[PDB]
RNA sequence: AGCACAGUCUUAACGAUGGAUGUCUUGGUUCCUACAGCGAUGAAGGCCGCAGCAAAAUGCGAUACGCAAUGAAAAUUGCAGUGACUGAAUCAUCAGAAUGCUGAAUGUAAACUACACCAAUUCCCUGGGAAUAGUGGUACUCCUACAGAAA
RNA sequence: GGCCUAUCGAUCCUUUAUAUUUGCAAAAUGACGUAAAUUACUUACUACUGUGCAUAUAGAGGUGUCUGAAAAGUUACCACA
RNA sequence: UGCUAUCUAGCGAAACCACAGCCAAGGGAACGGGCUUGGCAAAAUCAGCGGGGAAAGAAGACCCUGUUGAGCUUUACUCUAG
RNA sequence: GAAAAAAUUUUUUUUUAGAAUCUUUUUAUGAGUAGAAAAUCGUGGGGUUUGUGUUGAAGCGAAAUACGUGAGUUUUCGUGGAACAUCUCCCUAGUGCAGAUCUUGGUGGAAGUAGCAACUAUUCAAAUGAGAACUUUGAAGACUGAAGUGGAGAAGGGUUUCUUGUCAACUGUGAUUGAACAAGAGUUAGCCGCUCCUAAGGGAUAGCUGAAAAGUGUUUAAAGGGGUCCCCGUCUCAAAAGGGAA
RNA sequence: AUACUGACGUGCAAAUCGUUCAUUUCAAUCACGUUUAGGGGCGAAAGACUAAUCGAAAAGCCUAUUAGCUGGUUAUUUUCGA
RNA sequence: UCUUAACCCACUCGUCUUGAAACACGGACCAAGGAGUCUAGCAAAUGUGCAAGUGUAUAUGAUUCUUUAAACAUUUUACGCAUAAUUAAUGUAAUAUGUCCAUUGUAGAUUUGUGCCCCACUUUGCAUACAAUACCGGUAAGCAAAUGCUUUAUUGAGUACGAG
RNA sequence: GAUGUUAGGAGGGCAAAUCCGCCGAAUUUAAGCAUAUAAUUAAGCGGAAGAAAAGAAAAUAACUAUGAUUCCUUUAGUAACGGCGAGUGAACAAGGACCAGCUCAAACGGUUAAUCCUUCGUUUGGUGCAAACCUUUCGACGGAAUUGUCGUUGAAUUAUUCCAUGAAUGCCUUUAAUUUGAGCAAAGUGAGCAGGAAUGCUUCCCCAUAGAGGGUGAAAGGCCCAUAGUUCUUUUUAAUUUAUUCAUUGGAAUUUUUCAUGUCGAGUCGUGUUCUUUGAGAUUGGAGCACUAAUACGUGUGAUACAUUUCACAUAAAGCUAAAUAUAUGUAGGAGACCGAUAGCAAACAAGUACCGUGAGGGAAAGAUGAAAUAGUACUCAGGAAUGAGCAAUUAAAUAGUACCUGAAAUCGUUAAGAUGGAACGGAUUAAGAGAGAAAACAAGUAAAGAGGGGAAUAUUCUCUUCUUUAUUAAAAGAAACAUCAGUGAUU
């Protein structure tokens, strides 16, 4: 808000969502993190991985938990196990998912993640 | 743009040629050559008179009349009929003079500043505050306008203690220091009276400041409260008293 | 052009559209003046940035009786003050060689503003806890505490403002020391007339000098 | 300022409210200034009556300060004493003000009006009338010419 | 399993045709703020190129949609391929390295891959061994220095 | 001024008249005149004070398309409103 | 007599178009398709045709007007290279 | 400040006004271009106020026992799929169209019409294919008639060539054809040309002009080569039809 | 390019077609190269021609040149009205 | 509501025009666009603040710094216009000290009284209209050595308790 | 003076908004036009910078005098110019912003040019990983330079006082700002309802120094990025802290006293003459030509030609210099009471592109599926093929089907209804059809008994109600018809 510096201005700034680089769009994937983990790091979000187990809670699939399938940050959608969907040809494809419409429980720690959840302790 | 709309080429051929007289982009080829050109009534051609950048735009609005609205809104603003027919959900307020202790500048959490005002009893007014923020209609939204609130009470302070950040942040508040008091706040809409609420500090000093025990540098120099043309409004009780 | 109104006078006939500036910068230039010359303030360690100047007369009929400031203290000035040119001018007193005192008021004025300044001002020791007494007839160095007890005190620039002239119009005199057989009007005019005439002696005093 | 303008009320009238018959054409007289002497000299006869032609002595820079002198008459000259003022001298008639015209900005001393008689006053100033002489020595003052 | 005249005109419902209207908006716009010159150490500009599958736009220059190095940092994917278990895949940064032919264009030329002249030139190895007709230089004017010719 | 009803001319400019009226921009030009005065950068006191140019006022020089542009023809080669 | 025109199959435009389209007389901006009074007036069409539609083209080139021009000429006015 | 009616004295029903640019009432009066004014009404945005939205906003189509003298306002049903109002007051403007031989985009009647007329003229059978007057093949009949619709070549075009596919659009009829579209492919020189020479001429060098830009081309040249310190002596481009190694 | 004032004249063409006709060893014709540029060039001279543009080419700008002249010049009600 | 009828009426709109239904011109159709504005300087009108003043200029100052490119502030003769005019001009300049009173009339609003309200007298006498006098600048004329004078003429966009 | 492919270097071109030199119009205005005007403009051509240019008195004043330059505010629509028409038009002061001064030349220094430069070298450092930069004194050997470089800024001399100086040991601390990149970053993904899916509606929770902006399957402070806030680190530059000893060479300022009273820009200024230009007027500046000076008691200003002369103010004919100040260009930020796809940059799209022109040049059109195509039309049937249909099928929605939002009008199709004798609609009034509708266009209450909802009294008594039903009484309302009046008429 008060500093000059970063602008507000809706135009600008949904240009700069969209025009976004590769890192950028992985910094904004990021995912609630569920509240055992919370609890545990003392951390509110985390940028999304591969291995993890999330539980969608927004959505028509909003019972179902499940392993992260592929990321993709061209169009902003993950991908789950079990959020399969035939399509017309009767061929199953998996349905996009928004970050925001998971909260993410079970994480799998590496070198690079363990640096980031150090640094946020 | 100063240019804005006559960069084509210009010509005029017309006369005997079985058309309409008006110019027309010469050459040939494109869907653009033969074509009307310049002019205000043609496709790209530019309105009759553009608007430049040396508009009127402000006004050199006068001292002493500036001075008068001030004096004049603030006024206004102590009459309790006026604020509640501003609009203000103030019905269970004690008074419309509304001063408080100085301890009141030294707030410094929000949700204290949000239980001040319930204490008070402004909560249907807090209410209002707090839902009256809608998306509005229209050209706005792609222009930054994306919200429209309502006006909340203002808060007058002698000198921060934390009030100028602690209030800030609740829907439609404004904050002001004293001695700069501002027409534009006090008076918005050019609707008069607000719901208004001073520290005792900031009472005391808005007296000395139009010149009850003046001061060298806090009292506005040679100026004076202006007189009213009527002493006495009651017209009522002037028709039914006894001599008339 | 019709009726009463007033004939027409507007000169944008030569190309005007073309040479319009409109200043919407004020505030803004306003606020970026006063925070470089603050900022330049706050970096020359805490000295005035101001510079002395003398109060001067000024010209002709029309401001006769009014003061301001001028440009440049003369020779003769700093002299009178104690002071040489370069010196002066390392202090923030400003010279000049154009003026010239005409008359003795305006020296002996000007004399004793600067010595006031001077007075006033506590010199830095230039290389830090090596004070000397110093050239030129500027001030002698000082100690530290001198120094760390004055950079606390406020610095007082009333000085290099304008001298107002005290009004004393509202006075008062006895009638009987009144002199009233006075003919202030005659000896006006009867000056005007005979001024050709003075002035043609006058030059015959100057002829008769030279020689 | 534009909602209100004389264009709205005669929006759709053909003439934009600027006459059918002759109708408005571009620069109707000729421009500006042009027609006086000849075809629009009745109007300058009759709005601006002594405008043609020269008259009178050259002055070739006029360097406006050395002839500058503003003007006050007598009328006005106790009324540049505050009130409580005033009523000191009134009541106490050894004393008389002196009233320097320079520090209020004023050169000549003009003769309009009549003042208080039998209050002397001393008036210094640039400038005088003879008339203003006259009336300040019939009231027993002084005038003091000074620069 | 029958009955309606047709045309022309009008009306209503449902359609075609068309792209107005309303709604959007990774664009314009103006003002304000801020810095602000590139070039014989070869610019701007133009050509010509360059991808596994590739036309333009974009990017880049015979190392050619990128090399190195630094900071992010696990995938990149239309197929094909290439990758982790952090100088490998992807971005960003960008200083190192590289920057075809031209173009002021400057060896003579020019609708030319035409033509001179002087150096033959380059690489490896720790003072020798290999390559290659390849590579440099050579405009006009000037200035300081120097040279051997003239008075 | 002509027995009455006709017999005529703006501005700028020029031209020649008028005045105890004025100017030429820091000053002066009759005149060191008249008295004094001392030996001098002296004091009083005087309507009248160089050349030239300019003003003010008053005539006169002319605009007959006569309330006042200094202005010849041609187009069947022609254009445009 | 050929080729067109014609009919068919196939393909397939445009100029033009206030609205339109039977007349007589009358009046009327003094020659009307509509207006008033008469004559009168019966679907849909096919082929010609040049009476009329004051038919089309195109801000009359003639004439006049403009304090719009231009080319041209001279012992027009003002100039000017040579 | 109470008027009436209904019930069955007691209950119920209706109304019960005081906004000053306003209310009650009275009387007169009412043409209108050019023109002037006032009062309204509507569109884009703004401040202010208090609201409608996914149980469906705006928009749009048809309306409506709707209200207004009227501009208009309001609403029903249908469509629609996301925002919309503000009349509380008032700021602000690129603000209201039938016309301008207006502009731009679309569209008719004219109309299944004018018209598809040069260049002597075609016929039969077979093949291919969904389909053949105008693709292919055979057989006839014909024309061009070496001043050729034949060979070569120049300028210009520029892959139009060829084979293989092939038919969305085009090929003004049809079309399986094709100079269209798609996929590949093709141009080989010591001798044929260019390349070299000079011509009409061009551009520069020396000067000189010119603010410069340029205009001039030996007009005051210490200038490029050949012999071996002497002798010749502007450079350069300009012919694909002149000269020209094979 | 003479005549047919023939065909066509919403053309086969923004100058074409048919027939007729003038011209052929020279003041002959053509190609290509080359020269001269806009108040200028060029002209066996028509104010002809200088890329469908000529009694002053084409292009852009000064320039939204200028026009006492033509056309157009946008909701309602009400009042007074030339 | 729409729909046909029927009686009676009813000429193509725009337009320039003395006079258009015209054998005057512009209009095939439809949709969207499409034309008295903005600035400068001046004026009156009216609104608003202050009032012999008025405007706070440029600019400074502020714990003013999303908004704020606005708002706020301005130590006891800056400038504009006003406050005095007039003449080419050196320039000169408003009754006049008999008294803080403020020139004279004629109508004239408002007021007081008499004989809570109409009158008719009286009483005060605004605004304004019409005059009249004084006086100031210019010019005449008369005088003239002087701070020039004058009972007289004239002339001014003059003045006679402000208005901007 | 030539000559050199000699050694080291430099200039050329591109870019122009602001900026500097030139050269230079006209349309236009004057109701015509010729002087004026347009305009010291546009075009043409040359040259720079982050700003430039200007600048340190041959200034103004006539005062109680000011005092380099630029700019703002102003004087001023004034002095003034001008067919004295149209029109044009300054300066000084004053209020500010900023505020900065200087050096050649001339004089002076000869028991010694004390200068300068290339090339070769040589060392006290400091940074940096390295690359590399950055400081640092000291010599050679060439040259250059007296046809004049350097020092000095009259000259010495007294007292006073300063500044460079070099070595030793010591010491580089705390803070304040300032500017970059950096991090970290508050509370709900809680019921229920309707929906394809909330961010909707309730309701129960909360946070805010963050309710800016954006994203997310419909409006989200608590879903996400970011935001408020801070914690670091980067830029430089203030303040603060510590110097102390010893060392010598050299320079500077006043002050005394002497003695010297010096110098100061020439084919330049000026003048005439021309032409130009101007506010400039018997010439404002420039320019060409002709003539051509004076030495500081000179000569130049002091806006009317001149003479004879005062007086004030200045010191021409050589050079440099920060600031304020300007910026329609390039690039980067930030904005908005701006435009919303026929608008707005010509240009939201592969736009200076396609396309046209011999060429100079001219120069477009064209945005939108849906939440998700990682939902883009599977399958069967009829078709040679296009396509079509489906009992089949994605979607919440395909009459959202890639011409994909909404989808007006013109125009045209289908069915139905009507009309129909040489125009069509129309107006004023009724008619017959055809649609629509109950909100005024009948029936309050009372009882019976179902279904709901509320309010009060101190979980259950009282009381108010809306919907349904059965039946059961009101009443009013309009239209008729006749009658009575009153008003206005006609009639016998």
């Amino acid at each position: 808000k008060f500093n000059k510096q970063k602008s507000s201005s809706r135009r600008k700034m949904r240009k700069a969502h969209f025009t976004a680089p590769a890192g950028l769009r992985r910094k904004i994937m990021s995912s609630k993190l569920s509240k055992e983990l919370r609890l545990k790091y003392k951390t509110r979000s985390l940028p999304v991985r591969k291995d993890d187990e999330v539980l969608i809670c927004r959505g028509h699939n909003h019972g179902r938990e499940g392993k992260v399938v592929k990321i993709n940050r061209k169009r902003y959608k993950i991908y789950v196990e079990r959020v399969t969907r035939e399509k017309v040809n009767g061929e199953s494809t998996f349905i996009g998912i928004h970050p925001s419409n998971v909260v993410l429980t079970k994480l799998k720690v590496d070198k690079n993640r363990k640096k980031i959840l150090d640094r946020k302790a | 743009k100063l240019g804005a709309g006559y960069e084509t080429s210009a010509e005029s051929w017309g006369t005997g040629r079985a058309v309409a007289r008006i110019p027309r982009v010469p050459g040939g080829g494109t869907h653009r050559a033969g074509q009307g050109a310049f002019g205000n009534m043609c496709r790209g051609g530019g309105m009759f008179n553009p608007t430049k950048i040396w508009r009127r735009w402000g006004r050199k609005v006068n001292l002493k009349e500036k001075r008068y609205a001030v004096c004049s809104s603030i006024a206004a603003s102590g009459v309790t009929s006026l604020v509640l027919a501003r609009g203000h959900r103030i019905s269970h307020l004690k008074e419309v003079p509304l001063v408080v202790s100085n301890d009141i500048e030294s707030l410094s959490k929000t949700k204290e500043a949000v239980n001040f005002l319930v204490s008070l009893g402004l909560k249907d007014e807090v209410n209002r505050l707090v839902k009256s923020k809608k998306i509005r209609a229209g050209k706005g939204k792609m222009r930054n306008r994306k919200y429209k609130i309502r006006n909340g009470p203002l808060i007058i302070y002698e000198n921060d203690n934390g009030v100028k950040k602690a209030f800030r942040n609740i829907p439609g508040v404004d904050l002001c220091k004293v001695t700069k008091l501002n027409l534009l706040k006090l008076a918005p809409g050019g609707s008069i009276g607000r719901l208004c609420i001073w520290s005792e500090s900031a009472f005391k000093k808005l007296d000395v400041i139009y010149g009850k025990i003046h001061e060298k540098k806090v009292t506005k120099k040679n100026y004076i409260l202006p007189k009213s043309i009527v002493h006495n409004p009651d017209i009522y009780r002037i028709i039914h008293s006894d001599k008339v | 052009v019709a009726h009463n109104n007033v004939l027409p006078n507007v000169h944008l006939h030569k190309w005007w559209q073309h040479r319009v500036r409109v200043n919407f910068s004020k505030n803004i230039k306003k606020k970026k003046r006063r925070l470089l010359r603050e900022k330049r303030r706050k970096a020359n360690g805490g000295t005035p940035i101001e510079k002395l100047h003398p109060i001067v007369h000024c010209p002709t009929q029309r401001y006769n009786f009014r003061t301001r400031l001028g440009k440049g203290f003369t020779f003769e000035e700093l002299k009178g003050a104690g002071l040489t040119p370069r010196a002066a001018q390392t202090i923030g007193i400003c010279y000049d060689k154009r003026r010239k005192n005409r008359s003795e008021e305006s020296l002996t004025k000007n004399v004793e503003r600067l010595l006031k300044y001077k007075n006033s001002l506590v010199m830095i020791p230039l290389k830090k806890n090596k004070a000397k007494k110093g050239i030129g007839g500027i001030p002698a160095d000082a100690d530290k505490n001198t120094i760390k007890e004055f950079r606390n005190k406020k610095p007082l620039l009333s000085i290099f403002k304008k001298e107002k002239n005290t009004k004393p119009f509202y006075e008062t005199i006895e009638v009987s020391k009144i002199d009233k057989e006075f003919l202030a009007y005659k000896t006006l005019r009867r000056a005007k007339l005979a001024e050709r005439r003075k002035n043609c002696r006058q030059q015959k005093k100057d002829i008769k000098f030279k020689s | 300022a534009t909602r209100f303008k004389k264009n709205r009320k005669k929006r759709g009238h053909v003439s934009a409210g600027h006459g059918r018959v002759g109708k408005h054409r571009k620069h109707p007289g000729g421009r500006g200034k042009a027609g006086g002497l000849h075809h629009m000299r009745i109007n300058f006869d009759k709005y601006h009556p002594g405008y043609f032609g020269k008259v009178g002595m050259r002055h070739l820079n006029l360097l406006k300060n050395r002839t500058y002198c503003p003007t006050i008459n007598v009328d006005k000259l106790w009324g540049l004493l505050p009130e409580e003022k005033k009523k000191e001298f009134s009541e106490n008639k050894d004393i008389a003000p002196v009233i320097d015209v320079t520090r209020k900005g004023y050169f000549k001393v003009l003769g309009n009006g009549k003042l208080k008689h039998n209050q002397p006053i001393v008036v210094k100033a640039r400038y005088f009338s003879s008339v203003a002489e006259k009336k300040i020595k019939a009231v027993g003052g002084q005038c003091i010419l000074v620069a």
